[PDB]
């Protein structure tokens, strides 16, 4: 039997989960207009490509994004999902490739039944203490897969979704399904080895962490930045505004080269030292007021490469693999102050740069929306503090025309 | 009574009198080291002195030094008193508001001009050809912009800027000439190579085909006599150098090239005006002087634009001085005279009067 209020987790109660979601699907059909129902029908017919598009749409030029006819399906489906918000948390289930969480080898083969202690521990060490960014449309289940269910990988994600998460229950032929648009980071709180129908699986107990991510909506990001850093702009000492404007006006190159070469030890320059101190103090004046995603198009030199390095040809998979082996899971540190943007869109000045850092900035980190300073709004810039450290959680790749580019999912850790 | 026109660039100041067809004075935008040295002055004193460029990438970055350049302009180059002439200054596209204010403060408070105005360089260059609608490629010594303009208004959200221009091309030519087996490395040698660049370089219509040609013939070789009589040869460097504008990866830059920034600029404009822009691509500035550049731009934009698009590149012979000429025309216009900011208006309103009126 079923209670008259649903649980937060249907667990193994597949029969009630399916019936409840079937009722929900019927109820939500009352609230979708025909363009939204059209978007859903197209998704049933082309889910992989539509989901793929939804993961990387934001990285192109603003006018390329606007001109893509796939925007219609994306926006209409996203609207359909966004407005059926849950009234309390719910737990969902789905399978991932281990590669999704930067475990770039099999946990066990399809034919194997058990998972070694070795592999279990390797997996734990790889996915612990990391916040993994999730994007795009995804089909999830409200019940745990059991005997006779489809189970494509050895990795089962058991994810708690909070109140106000958008979820779209729907029917596809004989099947009741649940669609979400991922817009958050997940943390793996705990992994456990379980057995389902004679085979060992890893079950990852996962929760989410929200961050503001403006992606290609630079106007919205700019409004947010101006709202939070208009006062900041006015609250600096005259030395701090002076040293800040010097930095932004191109002084950054000397200041940062002094930092990178370890000038404060090898060539102490008290003038520069005072500027570094003032700018740092400026960045601590109004700490980043929410968890925030920022984007940086890195030069290859930040990753020990040049334009003519053979290893910078990411169109060859072996170079992507070599990149991952060197950087994925590592912590990197910038002695320099570091420019980032509120927006993910490509821009003329760095149109050809192949390495994109996508950085999770925890609330209260030092930082400032410099583009609140009336002098230059067209960067949508957030400046991060000198000596910042970033954990590289995961490396993804995508095609920009014929050129393979990398997205480094990173977290600011100090 | 006569107005002054001062077009201040990263490498050169072009200065003269409104009404004239050309600037009376063209001199380097440099200072050496209170009374510190300026126009060529700061190279004949390059010893106890280092030469400094106060305008960087089209933006004034040192106001003390820029006051010296402007002092030099009035008293030494034009031999006029600033108190006796309305003065039209030029500015880069997207010049910060505070920068234009500081230009205005200096003109009235330091030089005590009776009136002044600040005009956008690219808009002046479009105006020089009798146009008020078009997309300008302005490329000088320090910066290159794409500036779309519709009925006299620059469209700031579609302006593209690349910190890649003539001085970068000169430095690149020094490097690749040095790789050929010559040695161009010093300040004086940079001037020589600038001269080689201005005399012998060209943009190839098909770069990969041109490289193949040069590889398998001497047909593209030219000679150049150094000041000491040494004659040198230049080959594929003639076109590899300005190729950098279309392929900024040649100097380690991962930016779009000038054809792509032109396209990006047009694509940021309202769809209704894009054909007007395609049909009125105007080139301005010294770094647009390369033979072959208009044909190559035509070819590259043709490949990006819809197959039905009609594209025209306008590259007048005078385009090294297009900005200055447009300023000379503008300052002379009857309908412009009401637009001058007077000393009286400055006294009444702040430096911020320059937004009211410019
Ligand atoms: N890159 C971006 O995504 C971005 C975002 C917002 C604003 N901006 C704007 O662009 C300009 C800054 O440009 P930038 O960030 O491309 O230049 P940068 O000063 O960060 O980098 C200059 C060069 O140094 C390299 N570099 C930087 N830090 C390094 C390190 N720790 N080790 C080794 N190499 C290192 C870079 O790869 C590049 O080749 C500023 O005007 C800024 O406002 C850029
Ligand atoms: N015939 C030519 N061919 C190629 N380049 C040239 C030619 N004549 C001048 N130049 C280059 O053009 C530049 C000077 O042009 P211009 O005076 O338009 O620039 P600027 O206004 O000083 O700088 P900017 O506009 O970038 O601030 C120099 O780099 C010079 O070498
Ligand atoms: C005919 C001429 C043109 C010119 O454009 O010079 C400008 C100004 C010049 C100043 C430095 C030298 C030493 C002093 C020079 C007096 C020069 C008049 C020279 O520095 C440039 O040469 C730079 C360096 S090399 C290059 O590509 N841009 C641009
Ligand atoms: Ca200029």
């Amino acid at each position: 039997m079923a209670f008259i209020e649903r649980p937060e987790d249907f667990l193994k109660d597949k029969e009630n989960a399916i019936q409840w979601e079937k009722k929900e699907a019927e109820r939500v059909e009352k609230n979708l207009d025909t363009l939204e129902k059209e978007a859903l029908e197209l998704y049933k017919k082309d889910s992989e490509q539509i989901s793929n598009y939804s993961q990387t749409r934001q990285y192109f030029y603003d006018y390329q994004i606007e001109s893509n006819p796939r925007e219609k399906e994306y926006k209409n489906l996203r609207n359909a999902i966004s407005k059926n918000k849950i009234d309390k948390p719910i737990n969902v289930y789905y399978f991932e490739s281990p590669e999704k969480f930067a475990f770039n080898k099999e946990i066990r083969t399809e034919n194997q039944n058990e998972i070694s202690l070795e592999k279990f521990n390797e997996l734990k060490e790889t996915i612990q203490d990391k916040l993994f960014k999730q994007d795009g449309f995804k089909d999830v289940s409200l019940y745990e897969p059991g005997n006779g269910d489809e189970k494509p990988t050895p990795l089962l994600i058991h994810l708690k979704l909070p109140k106000n998460t958008g979820m779209l229950p729907y029917i596809n032929s004989n099947d009741v399904k649940t669609l979400i648009e991922q817009d958050y980071s997940i943390k793996i709180d705990k992994i456990v080895r379980i057995v389902i129908e004679g085979k060992q699986y890893i079950k990852a107990e996962a929760s989410i962490v929200n961050s503001l991510d403006f992606k290609d909506d630079v106007s919205k990001g700019d409004l947010w930045g101006k709202e939070n850093y208009s006062d900041w702009s006015n609250k600096l000492t005259p030395n701090e505004l002076a040293d800040v404007n010097d930095y932004m006006r191109g002084g950054y190159t000397a200041i940062n080269n002094y930092l990178i070469s370890n000038g404060p030890l090898n060539n102490p320059n008290p003038e520069l030292d005072s500027k570094v101190n003032n700018i740092e103090n400026a960045l601590k004046l109004t700490p980043i007021p929410s968890n925030l995603i920022v984007y940086r198009r890195s030069g290859p030199q930040e990753f020990g490469l040049t334009l003519t390095s053979p290893e910078y040809d990411f169109n060859k998979i072996e170079n992507i693999d070599a990149f991952k082996e060197k950087w994925e899971g590592k912590v990197i540190t910038y002695p320099n102050f570091i420019s980032t943007s509120i927006g993910s869109v490509n821009m003329s000045a760095f149109a050809k740069r192949k390495i994109i850092l996508r950085i999770n900035i925890p609330k209260d980190s030092p930082g400032a929306y410099l583009s609140a300073i009336p002098g230059y709004a067209g960067e949508y810039e957030v400046l991060l503090n000198h000596g910042s450290k970033f954990k590289i959680n995961k490396v993804d790749s995508y095609k920009d025309g014929t050129v393979t580019k990398l997205i480094l999912d990173a977290t600011l850790i100090n | 009574t006569t107005a002054l026109v001062c077009d201040n660039g990263s490498g050169l100041v072009k200065a003269g009198f409104a009404g004239d067809d050309a600037p009376r004075a063209v001199f380097p935008s440099i200072v050496g080291r209170k009374d510190s040295y300026v126009g060529d002055e700061a190279q004949s004193k390059r010893g106890i002195l280092t030469l400094k460029y106060p305008i960087e990438h089209g933006i004034i970055t040192n106001w003390d030094d820029m006051e010296k350049i402007w002092h030099h302009t009035f008293y030494n180059e034009l031999r006029v008193a600033p108190e006796e002439h309305p003065t039209l200054l030029t500015e880069a596209p997207l010049n910060p508001k505070a920068n234009r204010e500081k230009m205005t403060q200096i003109m009235f408070e330091t030089f005590n001009v009776p009136a002044m105005y600040v005009a956008i360089q690219a808009v002046l260059s479009l105006y020089a050809s009798g146009r008020t609608t078009g997309i300008v490629l302005d490329s000088g010594d320090g910066v290159t912009h794409n500036v779309p303009i519709y009925e006299g208004y620059a469209l700031p959200h579609a302006i593209m800027r690349l910190d890649l221009a003539g001085r970068d091309l000169t430095d690149y030519l020094m490097k690749i000439l040095t790789e050929r087996g010559y040695s161009f490395v010093t300040t004086a040698e940079r001037e020589i190579v600038r001269d080689i660049k201005e005399k012998l370089c060209y943009v190839a219509l098909d770069f990969e085909n041109e490289m193949a040609t040069a590889a398998s013939s001497s047909s593209l070789e030219k000679s150049y006599e150094l000041p000491d009589g040494q004659v040198i040869t230049i080959g594929n460097e003639r076109f590899r150098c300005p190729e950098t504008l279309f392929q900024p990866s040649f100097i380690g830059m991962e930016s779009a090239g000038i054809h792509e920034t032109t396209y990006n600029s047009i694509m940021k404009c309202d769809i209704d005006i894009r054909k007007d822009l395609y049909a009125n691509n105007v080139m301005s500035g010294g770094t647009t002087m390369y033979p072959g550049i208009a044909d190559r731009m035509q070819k590259e934009i043709t490949a990006l634009a819809p197959s039905t698009m009609k594209i025209k590149i306008i590259a007048p012979p005078e385009r090294k001085y297009s900005v200055w000429i447009g300023g000379s025309i503008l300052a002379s216009l009857s309908t412009f005279q009401q637009m001058w900011i007077t000393k009286q208006e400055y006294d009444e309103a702040g430096p911020s009067i320059v937004h009211r009126k410019c």
